[PDB]
This record gives structure tokens, C-alpha cells and sequence, in this order.
């Protein structure tokens, strides 16, 4: 019962990655555990339909 | 001076206060993750009719193949007809394969005059949401003289977005140089009273002010589409050990939506004639066709 | 500004009612007054004490 | 009476009754207990699964979506395009590209949860600092909206609802018409 | 709780005008004459100016479809904006004297507003205009010398049965209960509740509605 | 000649726009007050 | 059932050819078309009803020819945590947090 990360993440603390240049999402329990930069995009959550 | 000469100088730990984000104030001290999405804005004040033309044209053709079966009403069932298409009184017909296929013409004629009062009940449904400057990127964004009227702009004094101004168009701050102003309430008057054509400002107190406006006379240039899209912060001194601490409470407060219930609560959701002109400018448009058919047949 | 001097007038209606069958239901009569001044009551200081 | 009548039910049928094609945001209660009937989901392992995790009062959803929760975006497009999902919960200006490039796609009104990207980075590293001010020192200047204009701002009655089977319906008529001519040289 | 259509009969004397002019011009006075004061109603009316006859007839019925289009938009579209729809309404929540409201003094609302502090603004503008009575306030909206009151629903609607002139609004809230004001330990004390709720169990409640 | 007393039979007969022949009036004030009533029917 | 033996005797030997099992039970029995109507407490018909797909079963009215009473919290004869827990639902009521 030990907790990881894995993708983007996983190869960043890896070592394999070094900076995250991507549309990444910014919330509190990677703050805890990794920084960020100041953001770039500002979008909110909404509903795609047919 | 201000808020950054207590902070720099430190008789101020932090500023809780809300304050534009720019890049010299992120030198000289640190920030804290933003919160609210605040940018600036500007405060402101056929076919159908061929394909009947044609069944018209067959039903003109068979009405004369009728007269050709079985007395002047041979080209002037046109005009008979289009005028019971009116239903106009129109100063009767005989044969029985026409007089059907003209009830079965007037019966489509009143139900696609009941379908053009559906498409009025339709154009009755539609609000419409004028915007008469689309963005920064206006052309009376340039100079009030290339328009008719020479307007009047400006923002709140030695402000960031003055900062702003001036590292993206000092010649705008000479054009704002003549058209200052005091007052944030003064220059919604000034706006009000027409001492003021537009302003700048975030879109923070712009929305804030839309949501208490006594009529909604006043709106600005869309939800910050083009616009600077930055946002409000916490100030903190360089090496505060709190920064993380209050970053991870920012990101708490957003994760539950208690910074979005704040909002909905220090924000408020806010905002007979009838108009034809655009069709009475058609109908205008088409009773100058109708003479210039009138000076067409004056050859005569 | 007048004094008071409560007189017995006719009084009726729901609560009234609803009284009535209370002492017809338990085992007690009553008497109807009302208040001097037609007010609920809030909890407030005077101007002594 | 009737035609006034006629009038009224044209009315009542093709004009007012708009029928919910959306779900106009969140707050659907068909929505907030869902059936099979309402196949909504997001990304597998993304971090709109975190953020509904962590809502306590909407687990309902999370128990909902984890069934039919996808592994690539793309392919939760093309799967509710070909309509085997009904909705899907993602950001703003990704969605509204979408609808830029085919105008088969439709957002909702409820915009909620306004959050932000950045940039992914280390623990304490010499990276971060000046990076940080470059992005803020781009912010000021338009090349944000250049950007913009290179991928996010560039975008990519007429009565056929009735009367096209009453169109039909004269034009046999009109053959009708002609039988009942051939019809009047059979009275002759 | 017209210029336009003057417009346009200034246009149609226009067209009556160019009716006479060019059937004149067509190679029969009083004919034409009322010829054009019949068309522009579709009048019983029992050929270069019957195409100017023909269009404008055209013009007419769209003319008046457009007043049908209209007068829908007067009458559908103008639903009654008069209604407050409860506590949430903008122009109380930033109050003004426009809006005259308040309740009675020394009432239970005041101490409810009073530990609100959210709702302290409506308070304060609650504070400068309480009433000694209800029917002081009744009296008062009933001649439109307020514009609100908060009062228990069921004696708002049955004095809206009373007095056919007053409006209750969609909202709803503090569901709370009228009971029987009590004293401290009293052998009068579980009895009393004991014949309410016998009366809530059978129809005497019902027999009271 | 026929529509002396029968005013009601034209009258009531082209409320509703109706397109069925009636009389062709000759009376000058009958037509405007015809114009008068058949525009209330039209706004009825 | 005990308040219906107190009120209609004779409609409740009626029901008792109309008894049932459970809530869901009686919910299908309404939907399919082997029961006609229901009668159980007001506000979980409401939320039930709120609930409803496509609101098809409806309530009569808004609550207003029925018994008129409510929920509590029982304890026995003798506790003292009686007027407590009185005091912090006037509290709860009193606050809107109800
Ligand atoms: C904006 O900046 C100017 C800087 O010149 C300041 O002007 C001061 O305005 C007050 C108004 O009473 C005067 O008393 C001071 O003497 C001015 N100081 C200086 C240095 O000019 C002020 O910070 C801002 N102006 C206003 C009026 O808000
Ligand atoms: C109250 O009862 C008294 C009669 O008992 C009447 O009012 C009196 O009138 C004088 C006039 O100045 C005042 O002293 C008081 O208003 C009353 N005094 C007494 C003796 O009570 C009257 O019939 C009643 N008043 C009303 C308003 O009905
Ligand atoms: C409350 O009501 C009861 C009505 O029954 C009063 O009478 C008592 O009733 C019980 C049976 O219900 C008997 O066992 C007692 O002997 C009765 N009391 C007396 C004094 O005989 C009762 O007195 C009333 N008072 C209260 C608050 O208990
Ligand atoms: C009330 O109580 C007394 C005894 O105190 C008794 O004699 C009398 O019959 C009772 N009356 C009623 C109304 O039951
Ligand atoms: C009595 O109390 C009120 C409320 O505090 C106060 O306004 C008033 O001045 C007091 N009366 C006198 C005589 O001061
Ligand atoms: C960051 O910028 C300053 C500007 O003077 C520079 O001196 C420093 O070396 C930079 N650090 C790096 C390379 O990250």
C-alpha cells in the first residue's frame, strides 16, 4: 500500500522528465507535492453535446 | 508608494487587499496563485419565393390549358390569383380543374402566411445582445478623429492599467493625457451624463457595477475575449515561509467551489417596443423597385 | 396618550375556538383577557435597571 | 375559428416548444441521478476524476462516470459524435475550438470551476523564476493573442418543416389535376 | 399589482396619389380614386396601375401581419415584472426608498433579521419604518403607502381572500410552527400538547381548515 | 336593391374574412364604416 | 395505518385488500398502472416526486387537507439532554442552516 504517481508526473519525479510544457492542470495535492509557474490559461469546466 | 512601499519597506507583512498582478511588482516581491479571472474590458453604452414563383407559373399554365379546354381572364389569372393570395377583393373563376387547383393555391397561401406569423412568433422569441465595439482591436481605438465624433476615453489615475497603457501605447497615454479623470464613481456619471463616452478598466468592479446598475444602460466589450487576461493575487515579501501555506489554502478554497460560493455571493447575476425598420426599410427598398418598374414601362 | 380603562368588548374567531375545546377536553375553565398594548415582546433595556 | 385555431396549434407546435437538446449545465436533476439514458463521462485517470473525488456531495457522478470513463479525449469526441455517450465534462476554449472546427458540438451555460494552466515544474530549481516572469512579461504584450489568432480565436426563415410533405401533397395534386382533365374530355 | 401606422398612412396617400398619376398615365377618374380608397384594407371592390395595385397590396398584408407580429410582442413578451419573486430580489438587496417596506415593531422578525447580520442592510432599512400593528401596515399597502411585508403565508393568502387587491410572491421561508405559548413547569403542561396532537390526529384540525 | 335591411347579412358575412360575395356597396359612408368595422375585425 | 384505524375504520378494511410490501414497491405499482393512488408522509413524496423521471407522478396540491404534522427527535421520559436538543433545533431553525 504504497502510493505513486505515474504519467507526466511519474516520468518527471522519474527523472526521465524536467518541466511540464503542456496544457496541465493546476491543483492542490500536486502544489503539495511538486511547484508551478504562474498561469497561463484561465477556462472553466463545461458540457459538450450533440 | 502605497501598499508596495509598505510591503517593500516593511512595515507591511502582506496585502489581503485586492491588487492587479504586473511584472515589476512580481520583482520586487512574490505572489500568491490567482484566484479570480480578472482581464480589462471597455465600459460602453429567396428561394422559397422562386419555387412558389414557379407552382405559380403552373398554376397559370394549367388555368390557361383549362381555357384551352373551355372570357378575358387568360394572362390576368395572374394577377387575380396573386391578389387572392392577399385576399384582397380584387375586382371568378368557371372551370372546375381551376377552381381546385386555385382553392388548393389560396389554401397554400394561407398557410404559408400562417407559417410567416409562425416566423414572426420566432423573430418575437429572439433577444438580441447589441455590441457596438467588438474589442481592443477597434478602429476608433486608434484616434477619435477618424470617426465622426471625437469621444472621450480614460482610466482610474496612476493605476497599473495606466502601466499598462504605457508599455503598450505611450501615443494612447498622450490621448488619454487629455482625457483624465478622478473618480471611479465620477467617471460612471461622466459616463452617465455623457460627459464620457467609454472606459477601461478589469473587469472585476466593471462586473461588479453590472450586477448593481440601475437599468443595465452601461455594458462592457464581451467576458475578456482579447483582452490583457490576467488575474488578482496576494502580495507577499520575498522568503515569507506562508506563501506555500496560503497557496495550498487558495487551491483548497477553489477545490470546493467556497471561492465560487463567495463569489456568487459578493456578485449578482443581473442582465412591448416594437421595431420594424429594418423590414420597413425592405418595404421602402421594394416600393423603389416597384417605381423604377413604373419607370421601366413608361417607355410607353 | 389616553388612559387605558380595559373594557369587556366580544371576542371570537380560530384560537378562540381551539381554546373552547380545550376546556371542553380537559377538566378546566379559563378567562379571556388581552394585552394592554399589541405588541409580541422583543427583549430590550429600559431605560432604568 | 378554425383557421384562427390552426394558427394557434402551428404556434403551440413548431414555435415555442424548443425542446432541452442540451442539458444547460451541472445543476440537471435528470442529471444528478442519472439511468442509462444519460451516458455522461470525462477522462480516465485526469484530473477532473480528482476534482469530482474530492466533491463529497457528488458521488453519485463519480460512481456514474467511472463505468464509461475514457482513456483519450479524442476518442470520447468521436464516441459521443457517433452518439454512444450523451456528455462530456471539459474545459472552455478546448470545447469552444471544437465547435470552431464542426458545428456539431455544443457547450452548455453553466461555466464553473474557472481554473487555470501553467506550467508543470520541479522542487526548488533555477528554472522557475525568470521562466515564471517571461510568461508574465508575454502577458502584457499581444503575443498572448497572437497565439490566440493562431489557434484559439480563428473560427473554421428558410421553412422546410411542414410544408415540404404539403409541397409533395400539390405536386400529386397537381397529376390529380391532370386526371381530372383527361376526366373532363371523358364529360365531352 | 400608431406613429409608424401614421407613416404608413402618409405612404399609402403617397400611393393612392401615384395610382391616380399613372392610371392617368395608362393608355376612371372616381373609379381609381376609390379604387385606392378601397385596396389598403382589402375593402370589397366589386392595367399599368393594377401593378402598383398588385405590390401594394403585398405591402398592405405585410403590413398588417407585422402589426399581428407586434402586438404578440406587446402582449406575450410584457409579462408582469411587477412581481418582488421573494427575498432575493436586486433592488432590495441594495435597498432604496423606493421600495417602501418593514414589519411590525417589537415582532420576532426583528430579532430573526437582528442575529442575520447578512441581512442587516434591509434591516437598517426595516429599522426606520416599523409599525406599532399589522393592520397599520395593511391599511398602508392596501393604499399603496408601502410596497412589501414578511408575514406567515396561510393570513397573507387568507386576507387575499379578504381583499382581492393583494399579491403574494413565489418564495418561501423560515418554515417554522405557531404553538401555544407556555409557562415553566406547570401540571397544565403535557395535557395541552396531548389534546393538540389529539386534534391533529383526527379531523378536528380538518374541522378548524 | 337587396341589401336595404340586410346590412347584418354583409356585415356579419365579412368579419372573418371570408371571400364569399355578398353586395358591391355603393353607398360612400356604408364603405367607410365597412373599412371602419372590417379593420376591428381584423385587430379582433 | 394506526391514525386510518383511528380515522376511517370501514376505508381501512377497504385497504386491507391493498396492502403492499415496500416504497419502490408501491412506486412501480403506480407506474405500470396496478395501483391508483398512495398515501404515506408529505415531504419524502415531495423529494420523491422532485426526483421523479420525467415527473410523472404527482402529488394532490401542495399539502393542505392532511393530518399537519411533523418530525422529532424522541427521548425518554427523564433525559436531560431533552431542552438541549430543543434549543439546538430553535438554534438550527433559527440560523436559516435548517
Ligand atoms: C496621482 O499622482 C500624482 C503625482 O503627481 C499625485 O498628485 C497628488 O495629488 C494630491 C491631491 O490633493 C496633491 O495634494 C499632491 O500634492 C499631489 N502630489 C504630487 C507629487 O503631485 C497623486 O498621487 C495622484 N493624483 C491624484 C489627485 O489622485
Ligand atoms: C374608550 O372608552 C372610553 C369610555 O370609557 C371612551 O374614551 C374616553 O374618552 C376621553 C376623551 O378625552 C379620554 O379620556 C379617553 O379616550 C377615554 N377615557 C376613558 C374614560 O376611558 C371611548 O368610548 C373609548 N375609546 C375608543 C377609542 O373607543
Ligand atoms: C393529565 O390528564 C390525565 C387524563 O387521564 C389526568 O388524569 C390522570 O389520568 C391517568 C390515566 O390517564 C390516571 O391514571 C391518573 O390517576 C389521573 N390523575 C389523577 C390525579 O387522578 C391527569 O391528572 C392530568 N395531569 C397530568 C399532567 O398528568
Ligand atoms: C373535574 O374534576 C372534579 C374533581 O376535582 C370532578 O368532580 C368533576 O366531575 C370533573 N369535571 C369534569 C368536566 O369532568
Ligand atoms: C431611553 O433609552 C433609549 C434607547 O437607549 C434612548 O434613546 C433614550 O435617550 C433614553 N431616554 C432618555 C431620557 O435618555
Ligand atoms: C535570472 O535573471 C537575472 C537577471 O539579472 C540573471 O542575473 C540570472 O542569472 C537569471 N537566472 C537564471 C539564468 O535562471
Amino acid at each position: 500500500n504504497k502510493k505513486e504517481w505515474n504519467g507526466m508526473m511519474g516520468e518527471l519525479l522519474s527523472g526521465q522528465a524536467d518541466m511540464i510544457v503542456a496544457p496541465l492542470t493546476i491543483n492542490n495535492e500536486r502544489a503539495q507535492y511538486i511547484e508551478f509557474s504562474k498561469p497561463f490559461k484561465y477556462q472553466g469546466l463545461t458540457i459538450l453535446v450533440k | 508608494n502605497g501598499m508596495i512601499g509598505e510591503v517593500v519597506y516593511q512595515r507591511a507583512v502582506m496585502a489581503v487587499g485586492s491588487l492587479t498582478i504586473n511584472e515589476e511588482r512580481s520583482e520586487v516581491v512574490d505572489f500568491s496563485v490567482p484566484f479570480v479571472e480578472t482581464g480589462i474590458s471597455v465600459m460602453v453604452s429567396a428561394s422559397v419565393w422562386v419555387m412558389m414563383f414557379v407552382m405559380l407559373l403552373i398554376v397559370s399554365a394549367i388555368a390557361v390549358f383549362v381555357f384551352e379546354y373551355f372570357s378575358f381572364t387568360i394572362g390576368k389569372a395572374i394577377w387575380l390569383l396573386w391578389g387572392l393570395v392577399f385576399n384582397n377583393s380584387v375586382p371568378n373563376p368557371k372551370g372546375t380543374t381551376s377552381k381546385i387547383m386555385v382553392s388548393v393555391w389560396a389554401f397554400f397561401a394561407v398557410i404559408f402566411l400562417a407559417s410567416y406569423t409562425a416566423n414572426l412568433a420566432a423573430f418575437m422569441i429572439q433577444e438580441e445582445f447589441v455590441d457596438q465595439v467588438t474589442g481592443l482591436s477597434d478602429k476608433k481605438f486608434q484616434r477619435p478623429h477618424d470617426y465622426s465624433p471625437p469621444f472621450r476615453f480614460g482610466t482610474v489615475p496612476n493605476g497599473s492599467t495606466e502601466r499598462n497603457i504605457r508599455n503598450n501605447y505611450p501615443y494612447m497615454h498622450q490621448y488619454m493625457t487629455r482625457f483624465n479623470q478622478r473618480g471611479v464613481e465620477d467617471a460612471l456619471v461622466s459616463l452617465k451624463t455623457g460627459k464620457l463616452d467609454a472606459f477601461i478598466y478589469d473587469a472585476a468592479v466593471l462586473n461588479y457595477k453590472a450586477g448593481r446598475d440601475e437599468g443595465c444602460k452601461l455594458v462592457t466589450i464581451g467576458s475578456g475575449y482579447i483582452f490583457a487576461t490576467t488575474g488578482y493575487g496576494i502580495a507577499l515579501q520575498k522568503g515569507s515561509p506562508w506563501k506555500r501555506q496560503i497557496d495550498l489554502a487558495l487551491l483548497q478554497f477553489v477545490g470546493d467551489g467556497e471561492m465560487e460560493e463567495l463569489e456568487t455571493l459578493w456578485l449578482t447575476g443581473i442582465c412591448s417596443s416594437q421595431l420594424d425598420i429594418d423590414n420597413m426599410a425592405g418595404v421602402f427598398y421594394m416600393l423603389a423597385a416597384a417605381m423604377a418598374l413604373s419607370l421601366i414601362t413608361f417607355i410607353w | 396618550g389616553s388612559p387605558r380603562h380595559t373594557v369587556p368588548q366580544c371576542c371570537y374567531g380560530f384560537c378562540i375556538d381551539l381554546l373552547i375545546k380545550l376546556a371542553r377536553t380537559m377538566n378546566f375553565t379559563y378567562e379571556v383577557h388581552l394585552v394592554a398594548d399589541g405588541k409580541f415582546g422583543t427583549q430590550e433595556r429600559v431605560n432604568n435597571s | 375559428i378554425i383557421v384562427a385555431s390552426y394558427t394557434a396549434n402551428l404556434a403551440a407546435f413548431l414555435v415555442l416548444d424548443r425542446p432541452e437538446e442540451r442539458i444547460t449545465g451541472i445543476n440537471d436533476p435528470r442529471l444528478r441521478n442519472p439511468s442509462d439514458k444519460f451516458i455522461y463521462a470525462t477522462v480516465k485517470q485526469s484530473s477532473v476524476d480528482i476534482y469530482f473525488r474530492r466533491q463529497v456531495e457528488l458521488s453519485t457522478m463519480y460512481r456514474h462516470m467511472e463505468k464509461h470513463n475514457y482513456e483519450s479525449a479524442a476518442e470520447a469526441i468521436q464516441a459521443v459524435r457517433d452518439n454512444k455517450l450523451h456528455a462530456f465534462i471539459w474545459d472552455s476554449a478546448v470545447l469552444e475550438f471544437e465547435a470552431s472546427q464542426k458545428c456539431d458540438l455544443v457547450t452548455t451555460g453553466e461555466l464553473f470551476f474557472r481554473s487555470g494552466f501553467g506550467i508543470g515544474m520541479r522542487k526548488d530549481s533555477p528554472w522557475k523564476q525568470n521562466v515564471s516572469l517571461s510568461i508574465l512579461k508575454s502577458h502584457e504584450n499581444g503575443f498572448m493573442e497572437d497565439l490566440d489568432k493562431t489557434w484559439v480565436r480563428y473560427q473554421e426563415t428558410l421553412t422546410f418543416e411542414n410544408m415540404a410533405g404539403v409541397f409533395m401533397l400539390v405536386a400529386g395534386g397537381i397529376v390529380a389535376g391532370i386526371f381530372l382533365i383527361f376526366i373532363e374530355i371523358a364529360y365531352k | 399589482k400608431s406613429t409608424l401606422w401614421l407613416l404608413v398612412g402618409l405612404s399609402v396617400h403617397v400611393v393612392a396619389v401615384m395610382l391616380y398619376l399613372l392610371d392617368r398615365f395608362s393608355p376612371t377618374l372616381s373609379s381609381a380614386m376609390w379604387f385606392s380608397w378601397g385596396v389598403l384594407l382589402n375593402s370589397g371592390i366589386g392595367f399599368s396601375a393594377r401593378i402598383l395595385g398588385m405590390v401594394w397590396a403585398g405591402f398592405a398584408m405585410i403590413i398588417v401581419a407585422s402589426y399581428t407580429a407586434n402586438l404578440a410582442a406587446f402582449l406575450v413578451l410584457d409579462r408582469p415584472e411587477e412581481r418582488i419573486t421573494g427575498i432575493n430580489d436586486p433592488r432590495l438587496r441594495n435597498p432604496s426608498d423606493k421600495f417602501i417596506y418593514a414589519t411590525v415593531k417589537q415582532s420576532s422578525v426583528d430579532i430573526y433579521f437582528r442575529r442575520q447580520v447578512e441581512l442587516s442592510t434591509m434591516y437598517r432599512h426595516m429599522e426606520k419604518h416599523n409599525y406599532e400593528s399589522a393592520a397599520e401596515a395593511i391599511q398602508a399597502v392596501r393604499d399603496n403607502k408601502l410596497h412589501a411585508f414578511i408575514w406567515d403565508s396561510a393570513v397573507l393568502e387568507f386576507e387575499a381572500s379578504q381583499k382581492c387587491d393583494l399579491v403574494t410572491t413565489g418564495e418561501l421561508f423560515f418554515r417554522s410552527g405557531f404553538g401555544i405559548g407556555m409557562r415553566k413547569d406547570s401540571p397544565w403542561k403535557q395535557n395541552v400538547s396531548l389534546s393538540i396532537l389529539k386534534s391533529h390526529e383526527n379531523g378536528f384540525m380538518e374541522d378548524l381548515d | 336593391s337587396f341589401t336595404i335591411g340586410k346590412a347584418i347579412w354583409l356585415l356579419w358575412g365579412l368579419v372573418f374574412n371570408n371571400s364569399v360575395p355578398v353586395q358591391n356597396p355603393k353607398g360612400t359612408t356604408s364603405k367607410i364604416m365597412v373599412s371602419v368595422w372590417a379593420f376591428f375585425a381584423v385587430i379582433f
